[PDB]
């Protein structure tokens, strides 16, 4: 689910013609490089998720802390209801899109 | 540009 080399429209496109509802992937943030960024499709469009790392764990700026990346989005794959946003609506990951 | 989503957790 990590594709290293892409934006974050080509992850939209990318989500848009391979992928279906519930499809994510991972990708580097353009705004905080060096972090990463989720890209999730709902609704037959894309949104996306900063993720931060401290160095001392990963988490989405708030939530439950993991140790490595691969754990939290296998949190989240796992736990389709957390990822509430403020309007209250959820956003869940479920199909990782491979590269 | 794209969009990020602002989450209550």
């Amino acid at each position: 689910w990590f594709h290293p080399n892409i934006t974050g429209v080509e992850a939209e496109n990318l989500l848009l013609t391979r992928g279906v509802d519930g499809s994510f992937l991972a990708r580097p943030s353009k705004s905080n490089p060096g972090d990463f960024t989720l890209s999730v499709r709902r609704n037959g469009a894309v949104t996306h998720i900063k993720i931060q790392n401290t160095g001392d764990y990963y988490d989405l700026y708030g939530g439950e802390k993991f140790a490595t990346l691969a754990e939290l989005v296998q949190y989240y794959m796992e736990h389709h209801g957390q990822l509430k946003e403020k309007n209250g609506d959820v956003i869940e990951l479920k199909y990782p899109l491979n590269c | 540009q794209v969009e990020y989503l602002d989450l209550d957790l």
